[PDB]
């Protein structure tokens, strides 16, 4: 579009965000998650709730496996 | 069962091995092994099914195949002989005081082999007791309350203390709590413990020990709650028993000049003393240590009481080095001992009639002394005093008509109750202050939940009993009903985790005996209250009444109909039986409206509350705030008698069990010697079936009372099985041993880790692996292909399972690593 | 949901994880069934699944909470790939057969003692063709029964 270079002139995963790094973010827009997709991924550490998933309870699984978001950048975020 | 052995009465080791040579109509006749021809009578529900192995013992009482009061006594007896005091029944611990230092069980080491293992994972211990009211009090935010029983010297105090060391080594910053209420016991002792007949030294109140937990379940401090303070003891004792150890403990260990300060003397000198028994403990050291003008008449002729512990100037001294260690200052341990010595003047005032002016009564000459020693030590005025204990104030109106006061005099008999009924209640406030004294130690400003360990007077019954034991059985059979409850619901929830299926059990209430003795308007106690009432109260009237509103009640009969033959004399209006949980109980009604009255009047009762010695207003100066509460509804209660006084404070102690999760501890006492390896038979056998253990044998025969795990299945039997099956795990050991002989569904259950059987059913399963080799052999061959199948199952769905956990990671990993929408 | 016979299957199956009898594991015993079979997950992974399900809080999980502890969104073709995918573990060499050998070392990993004649029926029985070797369909038709 128009929008998409004018936006990215006055200028997605981390673990796979090395292997780019135009053509970058040809394959990132391309294979993007919808909206509904990502509802799923939400019910993902909901042990039981209500559409909530916790505040404190989901934190520790952020920290200890995966790509772990650290617990420094955590307390900027809640 | 069919020639087998079984056990029979025997009078000192409760049950003997026999055999059942005849039959009667409601007898057996039992022939001895011991004796091989020593013939004797027995009815038929006292005999029972015995264990094949004599020489087994188990960890839980459930693996024996008959579980009845015969077969537990012989095994917690076997398990005594090897040092093993602990056994279960279920989720009920059985202590049997070894009275020796047994080692290792007590380690640091043990302490942490117990910490979060489960019930049944290990050993039979306390420390498992512990851990479960812990596990059951974070998970479940839930109180718990670890119910206690034993009379004295069954090691209750030892089991408290392995309580308290336990949950903070395990679960406590530090927390000494056990050493202070150890360090504080002797003063509780003092006030609170007394000489029965049947145990020197034994508390006559329900104490509570809890330890009290925050929010994050740790250790931040102590209670003592008391319930249920015995008040009659206070005024009158029988002979062979004792009042309060203080009395006696300060009559023998005071100095000189305390002695003349308080005019204490000898005990045969004072009321409230000298009806009971007047010797004090000593040994042949400690009497050289008492003047001689402590000593009773009674203490120079019979000399006096033994006791491997108790000594009462020892006990004076313990208890002055307690005041000291606990936090008490040297005015404030006179002035307990000033209420003491005022209490028992008081009971010296007597009284005698007057000159016909609405002829009341009038203090005695000799009494002067009496009034003068009792009025400076309880800070009253002398001629207020003499007033108030013979003369009532009531008003003219009791509706909303004005009136005006008036002073009525009070009858001889009146007046000595008003005059007891002040004793008893500035003990209690005493009691009440001592006890609080006790919590001052280890305060705390806040607490969510606690874990409590409970001791009160346990059942009991002698040749004669009274109002003291009616109101003692009214308290345990409350406590029955929680007790057997609780295991009810320990049972139901048993058998729905394993996956039994609806199974019903059958389960006799006894709510229809506590409906006797309180139920409102018709039963025992508020017919006591109605003959409170009449112009004429009599207490054959009172037994009548009580006959007539029960007719044909399951739980009343009449004394005639007693089993003994030394209530064959007693009247339809001089007694009545109560069917107990533990058993028949003859009541003389002789007195029962006199020791249901402690009532004191409120001119009297605002006499002492406006006491001049401050520390005397300080035991009714809660009362000062709280009157300020109640006052006019305190004076309501001034009516009450000590029947519903008795039944309101117990309905305290059982709505506080109510709300928490309960445990329960048998401490089991095997001699009266107090000494180590002797396990007298009877002796355990009686305190089984007044502690209610017996009660609740019945109780689970109506389940599944025999169980067994399947690794304990798997060692019984394997040798009887091919080599093939003797290869297998456990648990499909004894799959393919159940689907092999085909068993009735409805007696047998194969559980989620134990098998269960109705009552006489592991017997019979027990006889088809022994009977017939050649039968189950064949029936073994017949299921190889179920097996087979059975065991590649087990394999392949374990495989299918390590695959679908392996999904589990990467699904679950997928979310938390599409987390991304929030890093950058 | 499962089925009522799909149940009966994975409870003995637990018994595999629950060797002592108690009725219950930690991931100390689930963990030493997944490396016996191939298996490797590390000691992290496994924490966070077990908080899922284990509504008590304290690390124990009994059997109809180990059911939901591996149920989840399936694909159609999922549960399939998951069956053949565990006949695979059996077979190591990796020809669509399960010798007396193979099936062999699979029980002693998951901790079975057994003869090697008592392997030799076991592969007898499931063997429906009469080649001593149990191929997939034969391997499913067991699973089954
Ligand atoms: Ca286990
Ligand atoms: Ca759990
Ligand atoms: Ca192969
Ligand atoms: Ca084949």
């Amino acid at each position: 579009e128009e929008q998409i270079a004018e936006f990215k002139e006055a200028f997605p995963t981390e673990a796979e965000l090395q292997d780019m790094i135009l053509t970058m973010m040809a394959r990132k827009m391309k294979d993007t998650d919808s909206e509904e997709e990502i509802r799923e991924a939400f019910r993902v550490f909901d042990k039981d709730g209500n559409g909530y998933i916790s505040a404190a309870e989901l934190r520790h699984v952020m920290t200890n496996l995966g790509e772990k978001l650290t617990d420094e950048e955590v307390d900027e975020m809640i | 069962e069919d020639g087998k052995p079984v056990w029979a009465p025997h009078p000192t080791d409760g049950f003997q091995v026999g055999n059942i040579v005849d039959i009667g109509p409601d007898s057996l006749t039992i022939e001895p092994l011991n004796q091989k021809g020593k013939t004797f009578l027995a009815l038929i529900n006292q005999v029972f099914p015995a264990e094949e192995d004599s020489k087994k013992d188990v960890e839980d009482n459930c693996s024996l195949m008959y579980l009845n009061e015969a077969t537990l006594l012989h095994n917690i007896k076997v398990r005594y002989s090897k040092d093993r005091i602990y056994t279960y029944v279920a989720n009920i611990l059985i202590a049997v005081n070894p009275y020796f230092d047994i080692p290792k069980i007590y380690s640091s080491e043990t302490i942490k082999s117990y910490q979060g293992k489960s019930l049944g994972t290990m050993p039979p211990h306390v420390f498992a007791i512990a851990d479960k009211a812990f596990r059951d009090m974070k998970v479940l935010k839930l109180s718990q309350s670890i119910i206690v029983s034993g009379e004295s010297g069954a090691g209750k105090t030892e089991n408290t203390k392995f309580v308290l060391r336990y949950l903070t080594e395990s679960y406590g910053t530090g927390q000494d709590i056990d050493d202070r209420i150890v360090e504080a016991n002797p003063l509780l002792e003092a006030f609170g413990n007394a000489k029965t007949v049947r145990n020197n030294n034994s508390s006559r109140f329900g104490k509570f020990v809890e330890i009290h937990f925050n929010e994050k379940s740790s250790v931040v401090g102590g209670f003592v709650s008391h319930y249920l303070l015995e008040k009659s003891r206070i005024c009158v004792q029988g002979k062979e028993e004792r009042n309060y150890h203080i009395f006696y403990r300060l009559c023998a260990g005071a100095s000189e000049d305390i002695r003349e300060r308080l005019h204490l003397s000898s005990p045969d000198n004072f009321r409230y003393l000298n009806r009971g028994c007047t010797r004090y403990f000593a040994n042949k050291e400690t009497d050289k240590q008492i003047l001689q003008n402590r000593k009773s008449p009674e203490y120079l002729k019979a000399g006096s009481l033994k006791d491997p512990l108790l000594d009462d100037h020892g006990d004076f001294i313990r208890m002055c080095t307690a005041m000291k260690k606990i936090g008490l200052d040297d005015e404030e341990k006179l002035d307990l001992f000033r209420v003491v010595a005022g209490v028992l003047h008081l009971g010296n005032i007597d009284f005698e009639e007057a000159g016909s002016t609405s002829g009341g009564c009038n203090l005695k000459n000799k009494s002067t002394q009496a009034l003068e020693y009792c009025a400076e030590l309880l800070g009253l005025d002398q001629d207020d005093l003499r007033v108030s204990l013979t003369t009532r104030v009531m008003l003219t109106t009791a509706g909303g008509a004005k009136g005006t006061v008036i002073k009525v005099p009070l009858k001889v008999e009146q007046a000595n109750n008003a005059r007891d009924a002040l004793a008893k209640t500035v003990y209690s406030h005493l009691f009440d202050h001592v006890v609080n004294r006790v919590n001052q130690c280890f305060p705390f400003e806040t607490s969510s939940y606690f874990i409590g360990v409970l001791d009160i007077a346990g059942f009991e019954y002698f040749e004669h009993n009274s109002f003291e034991q009616f109101c003692i059985n009214y308290c345990n059979e409350k406590l029955q009903q929680f007790f057997n409850e609780r295991i009810l619901k320990e049972e139901q929830e048993l058998y729905q985790k394993e996956g039994l299926g609806v199974n019903e059990v059958h389960y006799v209430d006894n709510q229809d005996c506590i409906d006797l003795i309180e139920a409102r308007l018709v039963g025992i106690l508020d017919i006591l209250d109605e003959e409170n009432r009449l112009p004429q109260p009599s207490d054959q009237h009172f037994t009548s009444a009580v006959h007539q509103k029960h007719k044909d009640h399951f739980r009343l009969s009449i004394p005639r109909k007693s089993k003994l033959a030394i209530h064959r004399n007693i009247r339809d209006d001089e007694g009545f039986i109560i069917r107990h949980f533990a058993g028949a109980v003859c009541y003389e009604t002789t007195q029962f409206v006199e020791k249901n009255n402690d009532a004191l009047h409120m001119s009297l009762e605002s006499l002492i509350c406006e006491s001049r010695d401050k520390f005397i207003r300080e035991l009714f100066e809660s009362s000062t705030n709280n009157n300020k509460d109640t006052k006019q509804k305190a004076g309501k209660l001034s009516f009450i008698s000590v029947g519903n006084k008795f039944k309101t404070q117990l309905n305290l102690l059982l709505d506080k069990l109510r709300s928490t999760g309960a445990s329960f501890i048998r401490c089991i006492k095997p001699n009266l010697k107090m000494t180590s390896h002797h396990f007298e038979g009877a002796q355990i056998l009686s305190q089984l079936q007044c502690s209610g253990m017996v009660s609740v044998l019945d109780l689970m025969q109506g389940g599944f009372p025999s169980r067994a795990s399947f690794h304990e299945l798997y060692n019984m039997y394997k040798k009887y099985m091919p080599d093939k099956l003797a290869r297998l795990d456990p648990r499909l050991f004894c799959k393919a041993l159940f689907k092999a002989l085909g068993l009735n569904e409805i007696d047998y259950k194969f559980g989620l880790t134990k098998v269960f059987f109705r009552p006489g059913k592991f017997a019979e399963f027990d006889q088809i692996m022994k009977s017939d080799p050649d039968h189950l052999a064949e029936l073994v061959k017949r299921v190889n292909h179920w097996l087979i199948c059975s065991r590649w199952k087990k394999v392949q769905w374990c495989s299918l399972s390590v695959i679908k956990l392996k999904n589990k990671i990467k699904y679950r990993a997928e979310a938390c690593i599409k987390m991304q929408k929030t890093i950058r």
